[PDB]
């Protein structure tokens, strides 16, 4: 999962 | 002298010396004023690079722990663990530092919706990082705190920022990441992410000249996670 | 415990945490033994990344000083200078640290030609870094010391390493860089570089299985500098 | 100038  | 602290922050950034960029921006936060958008971004980038480095080290070290775990190499594992733990201590300290600056200075002195959403979102992020590597009760505490900050940022954002605002979107992105990676709840992670995307698509006229690339990107990221999760 | 220090050095390397990789390898150098090739490379890489970072910051900061110098922006220049000077202090400390470890431990306890050439070459390199940013008499001192160490590494290398040996070539490369960037002597820089290349071309059969890519690369670099300088 |  990629965050800002 | 506020202008000098910001300049020093920029010098430190170009030099890729982030510890001092944090020192500079901490001082500016300690003045109990509303920070400019520039100074919020400088603070954010300062603390992201400093925490980023340890998060990267922590994963590398975990991967190697996991490797030595499956080979049963117990002599090395002592060293691996001591080293993971040292880095966890750094992570705790860095997160407690900014969480403190937020509670004692930034959040109190915030007076626009944008900054309030930014700071509570930041607080959610940093509790979430504590929770990334915490076990047991410590994990619980960071989760409760992170949820609470993300809900607070959400309450203000929902009423006060167009659904296209990059801070609002960034908030949705990370809050849905939180639900997936921390609360282990793919159904809520996806309902949240899908809704934030959809709400920005329903009002694309609300995209600012200042921040359409940022927004675009965030929505791309929302899309990429929904894929990943389904 | 020597084996553990080396392992910790490797862990620190993977984690990209170079300060501790230096700490680990310093301890190993403090045992007054001949270091393995592995441990020489680990020490070297540890100290190169730590110094590398400041050298990169120093240039970035100088470039910005030069910019503010031509625009006559004198308010900023105070800050730029204070910041350059802080970094110079770091560079001095880091270089004095390793120079000391070399003189008090590594060089004394060296017993093969390879290691002696390596350590005197290292000593030449680190004096040369002191000289990169030094002015006036301090610049002179580092130049004399750097020359003296590079001559000492050269004396032993000339008699004891095939001209293809990467340490010998690396020594030629940097010693010619020294002549060009520090003694301001393009004629000697080029005579040295040309000769070291030529001597390795005359004896390419002497290339080791262990180090032909390293050697190749160094000779490529010798070639690239001769171009640059003519 | 490039060093090793």
């Amino acid at each position: 999962s990629i965050s800002r | 002298d506020r202008e000098d602290l910001v300049y020093q922050a920029k010098l430190a950034e170009q030099a890729e010396r982030y510890d001092e960029m944090v020192e500079s921006m901490k001082k500016v936060a300690g003045m109990d004023v509303e920070l400019t958008v520039e100074e919020r971004n400088l603070l954010s980038v300062a603390y992201k690079n400093v925490i980023g480095a340890r998060r990267a080290s922590w994963r590398i070290i975990s991967s190697i722990e996991q490797k030595e775990e499956n080979k049963g190499g117990e002599d090395k594992l002592k060293m691996i663990r001591e080293y993971r733990q040292m880095v966890e201590t750094e992570l705790k300290l860095i997160c407690c530092d900014i969480l403190d600056v937020l509670d004692k200075h930034l959040i109190p002195a915030a007076n626009t919706g944008e900054s309030k959403v930014f700071y509570y979102k930041m607080k959610g992020d940093y509790h979430r990082y504590l929770a990334e590597f915490a076990t047991g009760n410590d994990r619980k505490e960071a989760a409760e705190n992170s949820l609470v900050a993300y809900k607070a940022a959400s309450d203000i954002a929902m009423t006060e920022l167009p659904p296209t605002h990059p801070i609002r979107l960034g908030l949705a992105l990370n809050f849905s990441v939180f639900y997936y990676e921390i609360l282990n709840s793919p159904d809520r992670a996806c309902r949240l992410a899908k809704a934030a995307f959809d709400d920005a698509i329903a009002e694309l006229d609300t995209l600012s000249e200042e921040s359409y690339k940022d927004s675009t990107l965030i929505m791309q990221l929302l899309r990429d996670n929904l894929t990943l999760w389904t």
